[PDB]
């Protein structure tokens, strides 16, 4: 399917379905690290899990902890198998690093929808939908 | 991101694990962002304290550390702690212990240049803690990315962090103007100028014009706000803040901030007093200044609060306080200063169940996690406390 | 100078006697200098505290303001007290009580900028202590004339200054520019630099070129240094100092400062350790940086000095240092942090014969009194005392 | 006898004879205030009294606290008669005010030497040299 391209944040490879907000997110009070589930009561995908899918949000804001709630995800493996965003700033790819989640930026996110099926190939920052 | 050859052999592991694991992070950062090197730093600030914010797998990051003997190899200092029950604080001196253990200052406050670490003009250092991050780069014209937790802690480490970003002249530069017609005057005023402006604006550098503020801390709690709404790292206001002359070298557009913007968010932080069960004042942690100013509204209601009031504050701050007797003049009417911590990194939902507060960053935060919220000027909620 | 219609009903006195004798004083500064009109300042910093001092006519004067109940209308912070025995003791505890009465935050350090009261790039206030505006106009570039004790405590009272001097935009322009050939890496080379460039200089703004301190306290001791042999109240160095990129709008002279000048200094002040009975340091008071640094290099000379170390130290520095542990290391090897107080100011010819020291402030006070005076980096007094 | 036009810093009128320093003076440190003898190791008047005498030097140095030295002269009856000095800064005004010695400044302070007579005009900023 299209292909959009991005800069890797951090490497690997993901396959997953997409849930999209288009809220910018801080990890520190928009999603308990014990479920994967949002709990930003702003958010538009609030009440739903994160957790195994392909995160796609535009930036982050707030909290430099942020990372810290990222690692704790994922060790209680409710993390996304990747994270999309249209602009990756110092917190959130800190949190992916330690983390070793792929991630991409630079991506144009409005053309991501939820429920959508995509590749990440995050070594090349590449995003691919299926189709 | 070119490495000399001792940060190679850092990097390969030749001086230990705990320098190793901090490179790779930073290694990492810089390749992401086009960094050409590395850069010495004057100091860090380190956030991810509270256990209720990083959990058992904080502690166990900080242990892989710990348990390899790292040291900082710069001067380093360190956010507040939570306040719980006694399995909670138990966790949290762990916590502690462990960036004790690692060399750190743990002056446990998010306001280290009140007297612990002050960065100079055009310093380069690496601090988390946004609010802090805002104040240096915009108030101070010193120079730190929004640095995650961790990533300040590895360039605390290694004693360096990586060349991109706003250690860049290019990158403190403003982005956009913003012309605030609304009239802004008190602390609270500057709270909700905040609150606005960073949900308003993206990954922004703003230029503030027509904003005289009488008072810094207007300025710290405006960048406090921006920082939690929103990823705002630095600043400029026209005529008060160092860089200003040299931020506009584009053109540039103009947003404005009406009374209506600003209305929008008082009205919404109204809950009734009888869903308050305490004041907090102090998020960034509270000046001598504001705690004298506490001191006199507390003397003037001249009758003690129905209600506890807190004041979050640095130990300096605090020592200030005891030392010239505001200290004692506040426990007379049921009000504290608590040195050291955080309410709104504490898990204290089953404790209190609302909080009137000065501060747009506290009143963001408790009502994304669903306390009811007053947010007014300390006079009129000392004035009208039960 | 125009005065409003309320200034002029002051200066009249129709508000008392306290306002009126503050305000002749402001107006024949004003009247002298040519200032257009008052101006508010946010805050004020209060010299004339040591009994040894002031004397008894210092005691009358303030009295005089006292008796009528005068009380600051700004925030404003006190300079540090002597050190003597019983007698000049209730002295000064006379003083301090008068400056309390006055409404003052009784802080009484040189370095109020540490955790009491720190000045905004930009602001317009009004100090005394020649090292303190040193440090507000030169490092954070907020704006305060070299006042007068007296002139500082008037501001305080009206809560306003005459808009002359260093006020002005065209007054902080550099005035000559200092090459400094020397190598200049440490805090005792800082020292002697200021002390060189206090002397050589007239009432110039001096621009620096080729200087690049790791510490901001090596900069707060060229100021004080240079504010103690010469008269200067701003500066600007290159790349460091937040007004240096429009501080030079005029073709200036170029002075250069060579190794020669500086070991000139250094050599005349290597009195004999024989003659040396107390080590100083914290001349202006001490940062915590300043503590650590000696905290370690007590540990490492590992055994107790056999003559005394003081460090003077504002309050909040003092708490920070105890807080984190630093008091307790420092006290096992005979040194102790003195809050409050400065040795320079104190009357203490009959106790101590001669003093070592890293501050070139204090090396020129004490030589000047007659002291003994042996003047290095505190590393090599602590690696070198018996 | 010769005219030299400066500027009033404290008025009123004075006569004497003159004691000339051509090195910055700090009043805290450089002068004594029971007895108005120059105490500065370095003063080239170092050991004289100052005590009403006309008091020429170039700018003050120094502390601020020189002002309340030369309000503790003054009050000791040890003050010079009047101070002439080629700039006159904050604190050595703010002294002269206090203590209401009167005090000119922007003389050419090197016209003038020790011994010599003269008339200061504070109020008019004048010193006439009386031959
Ligand atoms: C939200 C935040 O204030 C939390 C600080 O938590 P901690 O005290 O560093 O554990 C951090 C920030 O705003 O960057
Ligand atoms: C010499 C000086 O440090 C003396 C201070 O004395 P006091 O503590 O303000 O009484 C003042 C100055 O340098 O301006
Ligand atoms: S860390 Fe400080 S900035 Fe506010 S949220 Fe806590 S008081
Ligand atoms: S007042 Fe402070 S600047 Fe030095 S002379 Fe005394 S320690």
């Amino acid at each position: 399917g299209p292909k959009l391209k991005g800069r890797k944040i951090v490497g690997g490879k993901a396959e997953g379905e997409v849930i999209v907000s288009r809220k910018p997110l801080s990890f520190l009070g928009g999603v308990d690290p014990e479920t994967g589930i949002v709990t930003d009561a702003e958010s538009d995908i609030r009440g739903q899990s994160i957790a195994g899918k392909i995160l796609v949000f535009p930036r982050g804001k707030g909290s430099t902890v942020g990372s810290y709630v990222i690692y704790a995800l994922k060790k209680n493996n409710k993390a996304p198998k990747a994270i999309i965003v249209g602009e990756a700033e110092t917190i959130v790819a800190t949190g992916a690093i330690i983390s070793d989640i792929p991630m991409v930026d630079g991506v144009d996110v409005s053309k991501l929808k939820t429920g959508m099926k995509v590749r990440v190939d995050a070594d090349s920052g590449e995003v691919e939908i299926l189709e | 991101m070119y490495l000399t050859k001792e940060e190679e052999l850092i990097l390969a592991g030749e001086y230990g694990y705990a320098l190793q694991k901090a490179m790779e992070i930073l290694v990492a950062l810089g390749d992401i962002y086009g960094a050409d090197r590395l850069i010495p730093i004057k100091s860090a600030q380190v956030a991810g304290v509270s256990y209720k914010n990083i959990g058992d797998a904080g502690i166990e990051f900080l242990r892989d550390f710990v348990e390899a003997g790292a040291k900082v190899s710069v001067y380093t200092t360190l956010n507040p702690a939570g306040i719980g029950d006694d399995e909670f604080m138990e966790k949290q001196m762990e916590v502690l212990e462990l960036y004790r253990k690692m060399g750190i200052e743990v002056t446990s406050t998010c306001t280290p240049y009140y007297g612990a670490n002050l960065p100079k003009f055009g310093d380069h250092i690496a601090w988390s803690e946004s609010s802090a991050v805002s104040f240096a780069n915009s108030i101070l014209g010193a120079r730190t990315n929004r640095e995650g937790g961790p990533s300040s802690l590895a360039a605390a480490i290694v004693g360096k962090t990586p060349n991109y970003g706003l250690h860049l002249d290019e990158n403190r530069k403003a982005t956009v103007i913003v012309d605030v017609k609304a009239k802004v005057k008190t602390f609270a005023d500057y709270s909700v100028l905040g609150y606005h402006v960073g949900k308003t604006l993206g990954n922004d550098v703003p230029y503030f014009k027509n904003l005289k503020p009488e008072k810094t801390e207007f300025l710290k709690e405006l960048g406090a706000a921006m920082g939690a709404t929103g990823s705002i790292a630095l600043y400029h206001v026209e005529g008060e803040t160092p860089e200003y002359r040299e931020a506009i070298t584009d053109k540039l557009e103009t947003i404005t901030v009406e009374d209506s913007d600003l209305k929008a968010v008082r009205e919404s932080f109204q809950d009734d007093w009888s869903d308050i069960d305490m004041i907090l004042i102090g998020c960034p942690h509270a000046s001598l200044p504001e705690v004298k100013e506490i001191a006199e509204l507390l003397r003037m209601r001249g009758k003690p609060l129905k209600i506890p009031l807190f004041i979050t504050a640095s130990r300096a701050v605090k020592a200030l306080a005891d030392a010239l007797g505001y200290t004692e003049i506040i426990e007379r009417y049921n009000g504290k200063i608590i040195p050291d911590s955080c309410f709104v990194v504490s898990p204290i939902k089953g404790w209190y169940r609302g909080i009137a507060t000065n501060s747009g960053k506290s009143a963001f935060y408790f009502r994304s996690f669903g306390f009811s919220v007053r947010l007014d000027d300390v006079e009129n909620l000392i004035k009208e406390a039960p």
